[PDB]
RNA sequence: UUCAUCUAGACAGCCGGACGGUGGCCAUGGAAGUCGGAAUCCGCUAAGGAGUGUGUAACAACUCACCGGCCGAAUGAACUA
RNA sequence: GCAGUCAAGCGUUCAUAGCGACAUUGCUUUUUGAUUCUUCGAUGUCGGCUCUUCCUAUCAUACCGAAGCAGAAUUCGGUAA
């Protein structure tokens, strides 16, 4: 009855196989899954089966989205 | 029970006059004295200290040349309260002391015989 | 107030400005006073230090016993030419206005003081009263 | 009083309650106010700080060497 | 360097319930319940269990990974004023004048009123903070204890009557009066 | 390492670090003595007083005791088989559990089991165990024993103690003319209490050394026999 | 004298001079010493009050 | 700096009032003469010098003031081997207009035999050859004047020797009789004054 | 005072005199002068230094 | 950047040892490592200064430097921008 | 100020080719508060009466901190116009 509460704010989170949404750029509006994490700022990311090349990308370049 | 001092050469006035006795074997040299009181009546002894006895073996200051034949005898009357596997070592913490003094043993500087024993070129009988 | 002066001072009107000659009260051989200071006073910038009754100052001997001239003791004023008010309402002044030879510490160097002497002076200072035989 | 009244105060009445952790605090925070007083003193009163501060510098360098 | 993430550990006992949303932390227990508002600094908590709670700053500075350290001892001395509780006890010595300390109720509140502090006229008030207790030790002779939940409110009113008797233009080496603090405690002593 | 950093405190002392060649030595120390004595038995001396270890050390001359780094002896012993010096001597690394000596002799078993069984000396009362005694510190002007002479037997505790009394060992003192004096008597440990720091830092200040000292001996191994006797004198 | 003994030596808390260094042979001597010191002093206490009464007038505080 | 904070502390001697020095060994145990004689905090515990420097205490006595003065004490050394504590004993008692005021004990407690007490007396002797002297015999109630042996009561009739000086018994812990001793003290050094005075 | 000396002035060490009294001269004089000024008012700001 | 330390256990903490000649010599009211002047060695050691400071009238006690037990993995110093 | 000294550092290639912070030493009227009670070319005309404001580098008043600061007083320092 008396547990501890603790409300976690549930981040989408930079993880290999997190994929990603590009809004600018030559691949606008295509999916992408992070396959490496670079550093803070930039991942490689890899959007196959929408016609994404692989490449190294800034993170505020693309949108993390819930699926993984 | 037991009370030591070294300001020599309770009821205090009544040891002083009985503890001359068993000092003055030493020529004004200060040494460490002990008391054993039984109930109101202390005994007087004289303690067997190094710096006490290397000075009888000679302000003021000391040169000393003493011998080493004594040396190894101050020594042999302290290896009962000393921690020293051989009669060399207690010799060696008496020739420290005898540096400390200012003399000199056979008519040279104490420390020499220091290594001097650790060389092989002084023996001490054991 | 002062050093011997017992309690406080009210205000009454300042009679004797510094360059004032005032008379020898009492009986140390003095026969006139002239004020060079005045105790307690404020450091307004052209206003002259001025003394009232009860008011110690700095005074020379200028005439009198030449035992007591050249020299700059002490004075009470206990006499004033100026009319002050007094809280049971009435202004009053004396006839001349005169003062005692005093030690810092408030004692008398006469023994006695001739002519009346303000109850305002006779009552801050102690030894006034007490060597003074005529009050208001 | 009349001689080294302080002392005797001392060893008869101790000194205040605090006076050991007080004491203490101060010495630890002084590592602190050195380094509060190096950025905030101004003009010349910073001037003689970082003067003050090397020649303490070097004495310790010296006594230490 | 940035820090790619940071944490600190809260380990919550077995009879404590703590409650944080929006970094407003409620701590309830046996001997009450505490509530702090953190929400100055950027910290992440997390349930990681009924007795653990992580506490974690995402790419922080040097400066920002100094404050996990203090909101999970923050959080900390919570939990112990709501099970073991804090007790300062503070100890007031006089040379001439003895202090009178009592404690009176001015106007609906509560205060500790001390008074003849080196023959001082005057009286001096200090408030009780809300949630300590001041209680008078019989056992030992001029005593005061202090005791709450909260170890800021109990040390900051000891400190309150520590500097209330505070000796002004004397030499602090011969006038050794005072209220000062002799041991800071819990109230249990042992679990 | 960036700024905002500890300030670390030294002093002009003369003795310094040793480094890593002393535990080289004491290795090679604990291997020649291997090599030359008998029987090695570990001798755990966790809380020892250097006077007791040096008659101890002393009250035999044919033999050698070793000390040092649990972890070098363990090395120098070997952790294991693939690793250890003499045949079933790692056995001996599994048997050092704190303050470790080790005891190369060639005096025979029952001699030196006998010794370290019958051996004792009196010690302070040290923290986490239980307590030999009780004492209460009387009320009145606190004596240097506490009362364990009497109080025209003893002198009184110096003035400058009592902020120890009062903060370190909370024991609530006053100076009433230049003496540590409390109001009430204060009891200290009752007998059986497992005691705590300050208690045992408590009984150390009035030099009570109600409790005893002895050498807890475990294993020993024989060189030549090439094995491990789970010898246990606790 | 500074070269025999310091300031530091001749008072402080290091201070060394423990004896006066110019101690008299016997104790008569220095109490019969001590008497002519008494004497010198008073004899000029007196010849200086034949000059003052301003000594006085600061009992009566003017100037 | 060490001198004016060192020298603002020195005691207030006047060397023309009405003084009495209290010489010899009357600091024993709890008890001290100065103490109780007059307001004044003096160290006492047995070892030789536990007062470095004089100490002052005042009293009145038939209307009068009177400043009492405790030396630190004297060893029977030559002039030419004493040290700075006891040349202040010297001085204060070579200088200031007083009665002296030699104690000895009796009892064991000073650490020092009867007659070396005695013989320091003999020593510092010159020194009293202008003042009144008198001695004080404390700790009686300590010690048994009737079992005092005949070698010791034969020195100590052989202090009364010396002109001026008259011993009398006491003890401390009696008020009665330290304000005997102080009274008869205060009497000849006001009979001093005064034969100088109304000469 | 003939009986009591309690009453002299704090003496200062050396370096301590030296920074009592050559601030005060920073402080308790003027600090600015250019070298357009009259030569007689640079002279007097220098002697007063002094 | 350079150098150094580190599962033969690093840095920080507690806890323990911190000894024996020895209260070394001289000095003096006292001076025992710690008011001072000069020596500053030996033994036993895991380590422990003829003592880093607080302390005592002297001692006592505490302390560090130095070892050791617990813990477990990086840390310290000087410099440069 | 001049002339030295030392050397943290610098140069570097050679640390003796040289620089060189801090620190320090010689010079300035006699070691016992006596004198040294002691004056020596401003080529300058600015200065007072009234009256206002600003500066802080604070004399006082306010509050603090450090001192042998017992108290009283004082000294040094901080915020402060």
């Amino acid at each position: 009855s008396t547990d501890s509460i603790v409300k976690a704010s549930n981040w989408r989170l930079v993880e290999v196989g997190r994929v990603v949404l590009i809004k600018k750029g030559q691949s606008a509006g295509k999916l992408a899954a992070i396959v490496e994490i670079i550093d803070q700022k930039k991942v490689l990311i890899d959007g196959p089966k929408a016609g994404v090349p692989r490449q190294a990308i800034n993170l505020g370049q693309v949108v993390l989205t819930p699926l993984t | 029970k037991y009370l030591y001092l070294r300001a020599v050469g309770l009821s205090p006035k009544k040891v002083g006059e009985d503890i001359a006795k068993a000092t003055k074997e030493f020529k004004g040299i200060k040494v460490t004295v002990q008391l054993k009181i039984q109930n109101r009546q202390a005994a007087a002894s004289v303690v067997p200290s190094a710096s006490s006895l290397v000075i009888t073996a000679l302000n003021v200051k000391h040169s000393g040349n003493i011998q080493l034949d004594e040396i190894i005898e101050i020594a042999r009357q302290m290896r009962d309260k000393s921690f020293g596997r051989t009669l060399a070592s207690v010799t060696k913490e008496i020739l420290g002391t005898a540096q400390s003094v200012g003399c000199r043993v056979d008519f040279k500087n104490p420390h020499d015989i220091i290594e001097g024993i650790n060389a092989g070129e002084i023996e001490i009988p054991e | 107030s002062g050093n011997g002066a017992q309690g406080t001072k009210f205000r009454i009107s300042l009679g004797l400005p510094v360059g004032a000659i005032m008379n020898c009260a009492d009986n140390s051989g003095a026969r006139n006073l002239y004020i060079i200071a005045v105790k307690g006073s404020g450091s307004r910038l052209n206003r002259l230090p001025a003394a009232s009754l009860g008011d110690m100052v700095m005074a020379t001997v200028k005439k009198g016993k030449p035992e007591l001239r050249k020299k700059v003791m002490p004075a009470i004023v206990v006499r004033q030419a100026k009319s002050w008010r007094r809280r049971d309402g009435v202004f009053l002044y004396f006839e001349d206005n005169a003062g005692v030879i005093a030690n810092p510490k408030g004692e008398m160097k006469g023994s006695a003081i001739t002519g009346p002497v303000g109850k305002e002076c006779a009552d801050l200072w102690p030894r006034v009263a007490s060597n003074s035989g005529v009050v208001v | 009083p009349q001689n080294d009244y302080i002392e005797r105060h001392i060893k008869q009445h101790g000194k205040r309650l605090d006076h050991e952790e007080r004491k203490r605090k101060r010495e630890a925070r002084e590592s602190h106010k050195i380094s509060e007083r190096a950025q905030k003193l101004t003009g010349w009163k910073g001037k003689q700080f970082a003067k003050k501060r090397y020649a303490e510098k070097v004495s310790m360098r010296k006594k230490i060497k | 360097m940035k820090y790619i993430q940071t944490e600190q550990q809260i380990e919550v006992p077995e009879g404590v319930t703590v409650s944080i949303k929006s970094r407003i932390v409620k701590v309830v227990g046996p001997r009450g319940t505490l509530t702090k508002n953190l929400k100055h600094i950027d910290v992440t908590f997390t349930k990681v269990n009924n007795q653990l709670i992580k506490v974690a700053v995402h790419n922080g500075g040097r400066k920002h990974v100094a404050a996990l350290r203090t909101v999970k001892s923050l959080v900390d001395n919570m939990i112990t004023g709501v099970t073991k509780g804090y007790k300062y006890k503070m100890r007031y010595v006089y040379a001439h004048f003895p202090i009178n300390v009592n404690i009176v109720e001015k106007d609906g509140a509560k205060f500790i009123e001390v008074r003849n502090f080196l023959g001082d006229k005057k009286i001096r008030n200090v408030p009780v903070r809300d949630g300590v207790t001041i209680e008078f030790s019989t056992n030992v002779k001029d005593e005061i204890v202090l005791s709450g939940n909260s170890v800021e409110d109990v040390s900051q009113n000891a400190a309150d009557l520590q500097q209330i008797c505070r000796v002004r233009n004397k030499d602090i080496r011969k006038f050794l009066d005072g209220i000062y603090v002799s041991h800071k405690g819990f109230i249990t002593e042992d679990l | 390492m960036p700024r905002s950093k500890r300030s670390k405190l030294v002093t002009l002392a003369q003795t310094d670090k040793k480094g890593r060649e002393n535990k080289e030595r004491i290795f090679d120390e604990v291997r020649e003595a291997l090599d030359t004595y008998r029987y090695v038995w570990v001798l755990h001396l966790d809380d020892v007083r250097t006077p007791v270890l040096q008659e101890i050390r002393t009250s035999w001359a044919g033999s050698k005791l070793i000390m040092g780094k649990r972890k070098v002896l363990q090395k120098a012993l070997g952790e294991k088989r693939e690793e250890e010096y003499k045949e079933n001597l790692y056995q001996l690394s599994k048997l050092c559990s704190g303050v470790t000596g080790l005891l190369f002799t060639d005096e025979d078993v029952n001699t030196v089991k006998e010794y370290f069984k019958s051996y004792v000396r009196s010690d302070y009362s040290r923290p986490n165990t239980k307590a030999p005694l009780t004492f209460t510190i009387p009320e009145g002007i606190v004596y240097s024993r506490g009362g364990q002479i009497p109080a025209e037997e003893d002198v009184p505790m110096i003035h400058s103690l009592e902020p120890t009394m009062r903060n370190k060992f909370e024991i609530p003192t006053k100076i009433k003319a230049g003496k540590i004096t409390i109001d009430s008597p204060y009891l200290v440990c009752t007998e059986g209490e497992k005691l705590d720091v300050r208690q045992a830092l408590i009984l150390k200040q009035f030099g009570i050394a109600a409790s005893e000292f002895k050498v807890k001996v475990s294993a020993y191994y024989d060189n030549d026999s090439s094995t491990v006797e789970s010898t246990n004198i606790n | 004298i500074l070269d025999t003994e310091s300031y530091a030596d001749a008072f402080g808390p290091k201070a060394q001079r423990k004896r006066p260094r110019l101690a008299a042979s016997n104790l008569e001597d220095l109490v019969k010493a001590t008497n002519e010191d008494i004497t010198k002093y008073e004899e000029k206490q007196v010849l200086d009050a034949t000059l003052g009464g301003n000594q006085e007038d600061k009992e009566n505080g003017w100037t | 700096e060490q001198v004016r904070q060192h020298i603002g502390r020195l005691p207030s001697i006047d060397p023309n009032t009405r003084t009495l020095l209290i010489c010899g060994y009357p600091n024993v145990g709890k008890s001290s003469f100065l103490r109780c004689i007059t307001k004044s905090d003096v160290d006492v515990q047995p070892y030789a010098f536990t007062t470095k420097s004089l100490y002052v205490g005042h009293f009145d006595y038939k209307y009068l003031r009177f400043q009492a003065i405790d030396t630190p004490g004297i060893l029977d050394r030559p002039t030419e081997e004493m040290n700075n504590i006891e040349m202040q004993s010297i001085y204060a008692i070579a200088h200031l207009r007083s009665c002296v005021l030699y104690f000895m004990d009796l009892s064991e407690q000073c650490g020092f035999t009867i007659e070396a007490q005695v013989k320091l007396f003999h020593s510092i002797k010159p020194l009293f050859a202008n003042k009144s002297v008198m001695v004080v015999i404390n700790k009686t109630d300590i010690i048994r004047p009737e079992d005092l042996d005949e070698e010791r009561a034969q020195l100590l009739e052989s202090v009364k020797e010396v002109p001026g000086v008259e011993i009398m018994t006491s003890s401390c812990q009696l008020e009665e009789n330290v304000m005997e001793v102080r009274n008869k003290a205060c009497e000849k050094l006001l009979a001093s004054r005064i034969e100088n005075k109304l000469k | 005072m003939q009986l009591s000396w309690k009453d002299i002035p704090t003496v200062a060490p050396a370096n301590d005199l030296l920074d009592i009294v050559l601030n005060r001269t920073q402080r308790k004089t003027p600090t600015v002068i250019r070298p357009g000024f009259k030569i007689t008012r640079i002279r007097a700001f220098y002697m007063r230094k002094v």
